[PDB]
């Protein structure tokens, strides 16, 4: 567990870091500046104060400030006070602060969140990062409940609010949200999220879902005191360390030692202790550790379980066609189409075996580079039962009509997207009776919430191209640190073999997401469900997800500007599936609670070529 | 200087605190340095200070004092940065200053310390938002209280009622406290909230008023039995850091503040004195047991300036 120590309190930068280190923290949180000394810059004499204005940067070596120390701005700076004197001394402070943390060269800042205006204080910091292009960090201290509304009712003639406040129960997050929005989304300056006693309801701390938490700090008061007497945490308390560790943010211990006949030690030993006793990660978790929030623009053969639904749907569908007394007078002819490495046509091969029926094989791929892998298999060990086809497929023809077309949606040998318009130029090479495998697929989308990917997406501007085309364009990503707003609902669905007199791929659905939260839409998540043959399935959707399944992961559909969504509002989504003769495409745009532009018209910034 | 006293003595001076014989106690913390240490020293000829080689007793503290406070002739309160509330007790030969009791309670830094009428109980206001009543015969808190939302700016106990406490805090609360009550503290409110309550003084005749600074140099004078302010003044420019009585029968009340200037006012709150000989932040007023007319005050200038009230 990465950790650090926080302190107010720092006589000896040398000595305190060395007993910090001693305790197992990695990283020391202090004032860089005595939070006592209150600085005068307009009014004289207070002006003229003779130096040393703060410790030298001398008492501590460079890869020291870079790695062991986080900065932490004066309690007494104010720069959004109702005071124009104290508003002008704590603008020149903050800036004096700041300043100091890049000349030490200090990897995080902290700054504090404790009230609703936080303007001058976004003002200043949005400047100093504006001053010279840098790598340093901005840690905001928000707690997860306000001061104002963790207060004891000890107050007689004003009682603790005991009404239900469902909006005023989040403002934290708002303090947060008009922050970082002022910020213009600063990918500079993250969340310091601080635990409170007695922790909110579970919807307040699913705001956090999404944001960018580096950081969680836990005082030692919030720490019950176990049968042994050893700081320890409720269950409740416990389940949200379990999420924060899955986020991998840096657990911060503040205040000072209650429990104290055992040493600070004991805190961060329990923190160890809950690291070591969480839930395994599953062969999905294990997959894509370095892959989380990675966002890709739009490896294979590593997944058993996908093609041994695929050996289960051709075997299942052999026994179909043919009974036993047929098992060999009738030779089922087997189109693979994008055979690429032959792991399908090898599938195909065991199914017949299993089966214990006669099969004709032909391995259709057009990228040469596979047809070598091909070629090479078929004469190493596939034979005379293969017959790779390497020719241009629409001059090409069949010397038999197949009986089954076997192909794969996504893939390196795929036609992932454009699936329907060649599986519908495939079909005239297939028999009356003829199945293919897969014979149906349903795509999904569901609203998804993420401050931390809007801002990964608005990362991705590149020159000689349209400023706003990185929103105008799907992305392959490892949904994480994110917040599915409602369930996913089907999109549109293909079924082959098509036998329909006018083949239009062409799609436009309307859907209609409702949201029980109040929350801030990002971005659609996409999903899809597939069946090979009959009971046979591959899924990416949530709620019918393929164990095992690591290959496929859901694609995003993100939107130019984040759209506010309040306690049960809708999200009206259209979707249209473009279908030229040259070109396909994906047009977006969302209706309700607000309008937004249709994203990617005419297939401008993302275009799959035909 | 006597023994395990330090060389020399921190610049900037928090406190400075006259004792009912004459003696003048100082608090000095280190806020810029290689060391951000406090110390603590006895001056029985208070025109000997601020110099450290003719002083009655001196100590060095683990961290910096943010407020003192006289218990009874030899007890010594200190509001520490480390978040502890110190215990310092006074040699039989009052040449040592010895470590009575240092307990680590509040997570912050205790910023404001009052010892309650009786003597035997003290209340410490700190950055941790909370306010804890403590017990100086058996070093322990008796009552942890978390009313304020900010950090609590100031705490005065009553002249002469042990339950009876104020407490200002940067959520422009001020409370009127009483242990007596299941709910101790009661919001003393204004007829509107205007600028954040930054120091208390209790009036030594008059139990039922009090004077508050705001951060904007404004002194109030505040009735509790009436709820409302009936009489204010611009004192000063900036922030009104402390405000202390004089022991005559009919007090005049001494004004510090952060615009480096000391004022001396009447009941009705018009200036009487004013001095500009601090060239720097004015933390600490006294006035001398033994001459009503003299008055010290100290600074982060290193100043230890005795004033002449006409
Ligand atoms: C609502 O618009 C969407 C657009 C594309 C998709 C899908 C496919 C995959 C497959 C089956 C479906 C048809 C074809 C082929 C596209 C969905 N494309 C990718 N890369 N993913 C992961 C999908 O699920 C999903 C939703």
């Amino acid at each position: 567990v990465s950790s650090g120590r926080d302190l107010n309190c720092v006589p000896e930068i040398a000595d305190t870091l060395g007993a910090v280190a001693k305790q197992g923290f990695d990283f020391l949180c202090m004032p860089v500046f005595h939070p006592r000394f209150k600085r005068e810059f307009i009014q004289e004499p207070a002006k003229n104060r003779p130096g040393p204005q703060t410790r030298s940067d001398l008492l501590l070596s460079g890869r020291d400030w870079n790695t062991l120390i986080v900065g932490k701005l004066s309690p007494w700076i104010r720069p959004d006070s109702k005071v124009e004197k104290i508003r002008r001394n704590s603008e020149a402070a903050m800036l004096q602060e700041l300043n100091f943390g890049a000349y030490l060269g200090l990897p995080a800042f902290l700054l504090p969140l404790n009230q609703e205006d936080n303007t001058n204080l976004a003002r200043v910091l949005t400047n100093h990062i504006h001053t010279g292009h840098h790598s340093s960090m901005f840690w905001m201290r928000v707690p997860l409940v306000a001061p104002e509304d963790l207060r004891d009712d000890i107050i007689e003639n004003a009682p603790t609010t005991h009404t239900e406040e469902y909006s005023g129960e989040e403002k934290t997050w708002m303090w947060w949200h008009n922050f970082r929005t002022l910020c213009d989304y600063s990918k500079r300056i993250a969340v310091a999220l601080e635990i409170g006693a007695d922790l909110p309801s579970n919807h307040v701390i699913d705001r956090w879902l999404g944001e960018p938490i580096k950081a969680a700090i836990l005082p030692t008061s919030i720490f019950l005191t176990n049968k042994k007497g050893f700081p320890v945490l409720s269950k409740m308390h416990q389940r949200l360390i379990f999420r924060l560790l899955k986020l991998e943010v840096q657990f911060i211990i503040t205040g000072t030692n209650h429990h104290s006949e055992k040493e600070f030690c004991s805190y961060l030993q329990y923190l160890e202790y809950l690291s070591q006793n969480r839930p395994p990660p599953n062969a999905y978790e294990l997959f894509a550790k370095g892959y989380e929030d990675y966002l890709q623009s739009p490896v294979f053969e590593k997944d058993p379980i996908k093609y041994s639904q695929y050996q289960q749907a051709i075997y299942k569908c052999l026994l179909d066609r043919v009974p036993e007394e047929e098992k060999d007078t009738n030779v089922q002819v087997l189109m693979v189409l994008g055979a690429g490495r032959g792991p399908l046509v090898n599938a195909s091969l065991r199914a017949a075996k299993q089966a214990d029926r006669r099969i004709k094989l032909y391995a259709v791929e057009k990228n040469p580079n596979a047809v070598v892998t091909l070629e090479n298999w078929q004469f190493e060990e596939w034979g005379s039962q293969v017959t790779v086809v390497s020719s241009d497929m629409r001059e090409w023809v069949a010397p038999e009509k197949a009986d089954i077309i076997v192909s794969e949606l996504l893939g390196s040998f795929a036609d992932n997207e454009l699936s329907p318009e060649c599986l519908d130029g495939a079909q005239h090479f297939l028999k009356d009776d003829g199945v293919s495998i897969p014979g149906e697929y349903t795509s999904f989308l569901a609203p998804i919430s993420s401050s931390k990917l809007y801002n990964e997406v608005r990362a991705c501007r590149e020159k000689d191209r349209d400023p706003e085309a990185q929103f105008e364009m799907p992305y392959v990503v490892r949904l994480h640190n994110f917040h599915q707003l409602s369930a996913p609902q089907p999109c549109f669905t293909f079924s082959h073999p098509n036998r329909d007199p006018m083949i239009d791929n062409n799609r436009y659905c309307t859907l209609e997401f409702p949201v029980e939260v109040n929350t801030v839409l990002h971005g659609f998540a996409g999903y899809f469900e597939t069946v090979l043959y009959q009971d046979i399935t591959l899924s990416i959707r949530p709620e019918t997800h393929s164990p095992g399944m690591f290959s496929w992961f859901p694609i995003l559909f993100p939107i130019k500007q984040p759209i506010t969504v309040r306690e049960g509002q809708t999200i009206c989504v259209r979707f249209w599936r473009c279908s030229n003769s040259k070109k396909v495409w994906y047009e977006w745009a969302v209706t309700a609670p607000v309008c937004s532009a249709i994203h990617n018209p005419t297939g401008r910034s993302y275009t799959i070529g035909l | 200087l006597p023994p395990n006293a330090p060389a020399c003595m921190e610049r900037q001076l928090e406190a400075a605190r006259y004792r009912s014989d004459g003696a003048l106690l100082l608090g000095a913390s280190s806020l810029s340095g290689r060391c951000w240490a406090g110390s603590l020293w006895l001056f029985k000829d208070p025109c000997a200070a601020p110099n450290e080689g003719f002083c009655s007793a001196g100590v060095q503290t683990e961290a910096g004092v943010a407020d003192l406070t006289w218990v009874g002739e030899r007890g010594i309160l200190v509001a520490s940065d480390s978040g502890a509330v110190e215990l310092w007790e006074l040699d039989e030969n009052e040449t040592l200053i010895v470590s009575k009791f240092c307990k680590y309670e509040h997570d912050d830094i205790v910023s404001t310390v009052s010892v309650l009428s009786s003597g035997t109980q003290a209340v410490s206001g700190s950055k941790d938002i909370c306010i804890k009543v403590w017990d100086l015969a058996q070093q322990v808190v008796l009552s942890s209280y978390r009313a304020h939302a900010a950090q609590v700016t100031c705490v005065a106990a009553s002249p002469h009622k042990d339950s009876v406490f104020l407490s200002c805090s940067e959520d422009n609360r001020i409370l009127l406290w009483d242990t007596r009550c299941p709910k101790p503290a009661s919001q003393i409110g204004c007829s509107a909230p205007g600028y954040l309550p930054t120091s208390l003084a209790w009036h030594p005749q008059q139990s039922e008023v009090f004077v508050f600074g705001d951060e904007n140099g404004t002194v109030s004078l505040v009735d509790t039995k009436s709820t409302s302010c009936v009489l204010s003044s611009a004192v000063h420019s900036q922030c009104v850091t402390g405000l202390v009585f004089s022991p005559h029968s009919v007090p005049f009340l001494a004004s510090l503040s952060e615009d480096c200037s000391l004022a001396v006012l009447d009941s009705s709150l018009s200036e009487l004195f004013r001095s500009q000989a601090h060239r720097d932040f004015v933390r600490d007023a006294t006035w001398s047991p033994l001459n009503h007319s003299l008055l010290t005050t100290v600074g982060w200038d290193h100043q230890v300036v005795h004033h002449v009230v006409p």
